[PDB]
RNA sequence: AUAAGCAGCUCAAGCAAUAAGAAAGCGAGAGCGUACCUUUUGCAUAAUGGGUCACCAAGUUAAUUUUAGAUGCGAGCGAAU
RNA sequence: GUAUGUCAAAAGGGAAACAGCCCAGAACAAGAGUUAAGGUUCCAAAAUUAUUAUUAAGUGAAAUAAAGAAAGUUUUUAUA
RNA sequence: CGAAAAUUUAACGGAUCUAAAUAAUAUACCGAAACCUUGUCCAUAUGUAACAUUAGUAAUAAUAUUAAUGUUAUUUGAUGGGGUAGCAGAACGUUGAGUGAAUCUUAGAUUUUUUUUUUAUAACUAAAUAUAGAUGAUAACUCAAGUGAGAAUGGU
């Protein structure tokens, strides 16, 4: 295109569908598991020490 | 800039999708009721969905300059669905620049020589950007007349179940449940 | 003629929708002005003339919203999108019978 | 004002004369009125100039 | 102050516990998705800031982690999170010349533009413990 | 009450008489809002440009400084800590931390007056050879 | 060396510094863009002129008559003794 | 000739390409900002979004070829 | 159906469409250098404060203020912004000249380049090459012009 601003609009990609359902009259937390490969810092529950209280049911099971 | 800092390997990989030109498509059909009247995707409505895959426009990382397209295996092209009287009244024209040398052929006569796969390649070709990537993208459309093709092992799978198979959706939901057992 | 002014003879369903909303928006400007004055017990001669001999978008026939009267036409009718500045000009009444 | 020294000066090229005509190519006589006869030829000159009158140096009492 | 939702009071600890967190701050209405350590280059010269000033951002539309996302209706409540930046000076662009000109008209008018930009550095992005609230 | 008139469309191709109606209302450019009393003289002025403006009855008039505050976005930041700054008109203004709250501006004709550490201040710190941190701190 | 660009502009992979530090340049690929001037109601026009580069090349001076601003003197001014 | 406007001397969006038409008057950048005309399956930014009918001719879908003919079809109004 | 023309499908822009056609409606979205928001540039104002220069007026042995000009900031959260013919204002650059018997230069003046920075038709930082003490260069202000060229089937 002629200008950089026009190129930005033609190459636009909307955000994920989950980020479009904005709440009203308050704040909320939604479960949004991304379709991506998790890193190695998300340790599985099997590799967590017994003492670690962070071990907990799946986030799905909290909703 | 964090959102795009990471491994982009699998975002640019070529996925081998599959679709049958005979299987009814509730989304790409104009007859949405009753259940028995749902037709397959028409020639141009199937081609418009394929041209979107060949361009990689279904991805959130799409860029017209980068060739982030995928493969599409279209089977059962002999039973390509068409409305009205297109099959016997639509004409394809060709010229070689020499006056007098205009070549015309009907859709049914073009399906007797090169099958229905050629009629689909012409539709998808005209729906792709006219640039230096048009022939690469159109080459990733592997259309066959019957159910046989050499890519039955390339089709994307999830848990051993080919996408579009009877039980592929349940195989996908079972793998994501185990993914949540981590910090 | 050889100069090409490619103006179609009919309007599209999109132009017709905005024409409906432009006629309906001028109805709100005349009603707001007429209601604001009525509270003060006042009237304007131009606002009383409009409400008298001009219809609202809900009282207009489909052929009066998208067409005008041209005597040089086969059936004395012409697309309203052929009028100069038709988008910013008021046109709702045509000769009787035509 | 230096005429004919670029467009951005404001007096470039035509140099205030416009495009063509007598007033760009050559010069128009000052007394010319296009052809119409002047008012001094249509009405004539009125009176004469006294060449024998004295030029007094007026002096007032104030 | 309006009390925080009970549904937000039970899942915020799960959101703050995950490894990484991101936020979408809003400076003068324009959003900027940032993380602790990012360098935001604002498209304007913030007036009244010198290299070394510490700001406190308070308009965040989204504070989320991998799986969990906290979305405020107009914005997220300032009590839940804490975000701060530091001004790293201002930067400039190379002078770009625009030539306004018409066909068959020798005059070429020039426009010289050289704008400045303030650079920030997100040095703190933490989610508060809301057990007391 | 008043009329809240906003110019929605332009008049680039309309007659010159339509430009004089928009000028009498005060509408110079697009999307400009002007407030006028509810009177026939102004009501009849809007019937000529009723295809270009948007009218709304409002109780009170909004000042110029109040029409612009409804489109002003929240800054989104608060300067909590400032550094030592020299102001040309006033003088040096020491660093302040608004989180623990003090804009003290010291002006003078000698270095000591500004409140900064001079060469003399650095020589008294170098002669304090007896100062030492407490053993517990160390 | 699969391609139909007034050769620029917008987005930009990649290559490019033996080495701590340091990337100008070239740019695949995507998009936008039909030279300039003159003359005309109107020119990408298949209307005018120019092979390229460097240099030479066009409102100036004189007398005369005026205006504006500034400034000296002032019912006097200027010139000259 | 008259009335009005644009171009001329006005770039930009739309009309496939476009001096004169529909919008809109370019000081310079940033923004999934807000809008006009115009549009939203793909080329190509945005609906394969909803409701009710008609057409089977690719008619048509952004430049209406006529009078006319006819067990083409639909609806309405009579009527057996 | 009527409906036939000569390079090629040949006025859906094309692919294609049984709606993605047509008619009567409804909503959302996209959409310009338009508008808004946040900054910047330029023009013209209105007050105030500060910095500098020049020229006055006072004070000072035990510095303040007045006026003009330049400049930055700030108040009204000031207003304004396409352009031919044409009119007007403000500046840069070039050649020579005065201050100049001045200023600077092997501790590198000057070097047609490259490079760097600065709102920038200009200058500046550095690098490289060479080697000048004046028949060298030069800030600032001012004076005078053989003073600014992609355009004349121009000239050499
Ligand atoms: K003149
Ligand atoms: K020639
Ligand atoms: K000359
Ligand atoms: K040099
Ligand atoms: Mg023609
Ligand atoms: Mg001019
Ligand atoms: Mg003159
Ligand atoms: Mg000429
Ligand atoms: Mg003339
Ligand atoms: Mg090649
Ligand atoms: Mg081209
Ligand atoms: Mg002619
Ligand atoms: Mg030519
Ligand atoms: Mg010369
Ligand atoms: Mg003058
Ligand atoms: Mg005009
Ligand atoms: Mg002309
Ligand atoms: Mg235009
Ligand atoms: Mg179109
Ligand atoms: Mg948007
Ligand atoms: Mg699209
Ligand atoms: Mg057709
Ligand atoms: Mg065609
Ligand atoms: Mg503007
Ligand atoms: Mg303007
Ligand atoms: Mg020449
Ligand atoms: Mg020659």
């Amino acid at each position: 295109q002629s200008t950089a601003n026009r190129t930005k609009r033609m190459l636009n990609i909307p955000p994920h569908e989950s980020f479009l359902n904005v709440p009203v009259e308050g704040d909320r937390i939604i479960f949004n598991p991304p379709s991506s490969e998790a890193s190695v810092y998300h340790t599985p529950f099997k590799f967590l020490p017994r003492s670690d209280p962070r071990r907990r049911a799946n986030i799905y099971k909290l909703f | 800039m964090s959102q795009t800092v990471g491994a982009t390997r699998l975002a640019y990989s070529r996925v081998w999708h599959h679709i049958s030109a005979v299987t009814p498509h509730p989304t790409l059909s104009t007859i949405k009721a009753p259940s028995e009247a749902i037709t397959p995707p028409s020639l141009g409505r199937l081609a418009s969905r394929i041209a979107t895959i060949l361009m990689g426009k279904h991805k959130p990382i799409w860029d017209p300059s980068t060739d982030c397209g995928d493969y599409v295996v279209v089977t059962n092209c002999a039973g390509l669905y068409t409305t009205g009287h297109k099959k016997w009244r639509k004409t394809y024209y060709r010229h070689n620049t020499r006056p007098g040398s205009l070549q015309a052929i009907t859709m049914d006569a073009l399906m007797e020589k090169h099958g229905g796969a050629e009629v689909l390649r012409k539709a998808v070709s005209g729906m792709l950007p006219k640039n230096r990537l048009r022939d690469k993208r159109l080459a990733r459309l592997k259309a066959f007349e019957g159910d046989a093709h050499p890519y039955k092992e390339n089709l994307v799978r999830f848990g051993g179940k080919v996408v579009g198979a009877p039980g592929w959706e349940e195989a996908v939901k079972a793998i994501r449940e185990a993914d949540m057992e981590r910090l | 003629g050889g100069l090409l002014w490619k103006i179609p003879w009919r309007m599209s369903k999109f132009q017709k929708l905005r024409q409906r909303r432009r006629l309906r928006a001028v109805d709100n400007v005349v009603a707001t002005i007429e209601n604001a004055l009525a509270k003060k017990g006042e009237t304007v001669k131009a606002v009383e003339r409009w409400r008298a001999e001009m219809p609202t978008e809900a009282e207009m026939l489909p052929k009066d919203k998208y067409t005008i009267f041209d005597r040089k036409e086969k059936r004395y009718r012409k697309g309203i999108h052929k009028l100069p500045k038709w988008t910013r000009v008021s046109q709702r009444v045509n000769p009787p019978g035509y | 004002i230096r005429k004919g020294r670029g467009p951005s000066s404001g007096y470039g090229k035509t140099a205030g004369r416009g495009t063509k005509g007598q007033k760009a190519h050559g010069h128009v006589k000052p007394w010319f009125q296009g052809g119409q006869t002047p008012l001094i030829v249509s009405h004539g000159r009125k009176g004469f100039v006294n060449q024998f009158a004295a030029d007094m140096s007026e002096l007032n009492l104030e | 102050q309006p009390p925080i939702s009970q549904q937000v009071k039970e899942l915020l600890p799960v959101l703050a516990a995950q490894p990484g967190h991101y936020t979408t701050i809003h400076i003068h209405g324009k959003p900027y998705l940032v993380t602790e350590g990012d360098t935001v280059k604002l498209p304007f010269k913030m007036p009244g800031v010198a290299p070394g000033d510490v700001l406190r951002l308070n308009r965040a539309s989204v504070i989320g982690s991998r799986d969990l996302t906290l979305q405020g209706a107009p914005y997220v409540d300032e009590r839940l999170f804490e975000c701060r930046a530091i001004v790293m000076g201002t930067e400039s662009e190379p002078m770009r010349v625009m030539i306004k000109k018409k066909r068959r008209c020798r005059k070429k008018k020039h426009v010289f533009s050289k704008h400045k930009y303030t650079v920030l550095r997100i040095n703190q992005l933490k989610i508060n413990d809301v057990s007391s609230l | 009450s008043f009329f809240r008139i906003t110019l929605h469309r332009s008049a680039i191709g309309l007659p010159k008489r339509t430009h004089g109606v928009l000028a009498a209302l005060g509408l110079r450019r697009r999307n400009q809002t002007v407030f006028h009393p509810v009177e026939p003289q102004f009501a009849g002025m809007l019937m000529k440009v009723k295809e270009l403006v948007r009218v709304e009855e409002v109780p009170h008039r909004l000042t110029k400084r109040e029409l612009k505050d409804e489109r002003k976005p929240d800054a989104g930041f608060v300067v909590e800590k400032q550094v030592r700054r020299f102001i040309p008109g006033v003088g040096v203004q020491d660093e302040v931390d608004f989180s623990k709250v003090g804009a003290v501006v010291r002006d003078g004709k000698r270095a000591g007056d500004l409140g900064v550490r001079t060469r003399s201040d650095w020589e008294v710190i170098g002669k304090m050879k007896s100062v030492l941190p407490k053993v517990k701190a160390l």
